[PDB]
């Protein structure tokens, strides 16, 4: 009974870093070494025990997040970071326990014209809980005057768009995000390394 | 004012989009970012 991270990893599409999507994956087995070797990725930082200790360890569930961003924003996915993506778009808390994975998406994810299919959010009045998700439109009031729902002066559509070109810089290209958060609850631990 | 700075800014970005200067709007975009965060 395999943990289908194969559905996580190889989507087809992934989603917009504010409308980011989780997968709940439990009462499987999942050989994170065999992970670690299954692609090449440009991050993969632990921060909890290494793909090793995690082949010994059960967890209650894990949730499996996964977007895409710009390769200079890969750096805001990680405890304590601030910037437009860890203030306004996915943050991760101080006490995480989890790895993120990451690798270039140039070949899937840019467009030659650019592929507007990617956004961010730009504008928030304050920044993320961890783990919150925010997809809400409202039309954002930067100066002072009120805006009544309505794109103006001031008052700007709150996401924007990358859009994606494969001529690029290496910052600028997309890259696919996955994010695995190891939950222990006082609970059966059903989500087990192949060698528990 | 600080407003009048900011929308100048924010109409750049979005012609540079429409222009297809894709990653010249991204950088615009960070420094939309960097601006509002100060006060
Ligand atoms: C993605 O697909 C390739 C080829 O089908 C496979 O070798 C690889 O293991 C897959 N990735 C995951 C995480 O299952």
């Amino acid at each position: 009974n395999l943990c289908p991270f194969g559905e996580v990893f190889n989507a087809t599409r992934f989603a917009s870093v504010y409308a980011w999507n989780r997968k709940r994956i439990s009462n499987c087995v999942a050989d994170y070494s065999v992970l670690y070797n299954s692609a090449s990725f440009s991050t993969f930082k632990c921060y909890g025990v290494s793909p090793t200790k995690l082949n010994d360890l059960c967890f209650t569930n894990v949730y499996a997040d996964s977007f895409v961003i710009r390769g200079d924003e890969v750096r805001q996915i990680a405890p304590g970071q601030t910037g437009k993506i860890a203030d306004y778009n996915y943050k991760l808390p101080d006490d995480f326990t989890g790895c993120v994975i990451a690798w270039n998406s140039n070949n899937l994810d840019s467009k030659v014209g650019g592929n507007y299919n990617y956004l961010y959010r730009l504008f928030r009045k304050s920044n993320l809980k961890p783990f919150e998700r925010d997809i809400s439109t409202e039309i954002y009031q930067a100066g002072s005057t009120p805006c009544n729902g309505v794109e103006g002066f001031n008052c700007y559509f709150p996401l924007q768009s990358y859009g994606f070109q494969p001529t690029y810089g290496v910052g600028y290209q997309p890259y696919r995000v996955v994010v695995l958060s190891f939950e222990l609850l006082h609970a059966p631990a059903t989500v087990c390394g192949s060698n528990s | 004012d600080k407003e009048w700075i900011l929308q100048k800014i924010y109409e750049i970005m979005r012609r540079l989009d429409e222009e297809g200067h894709g990653e010249a709007s991204l950088r615009v975009s960070d420094l939309i970012y960097e601006f509002m965060k100060r006060d």
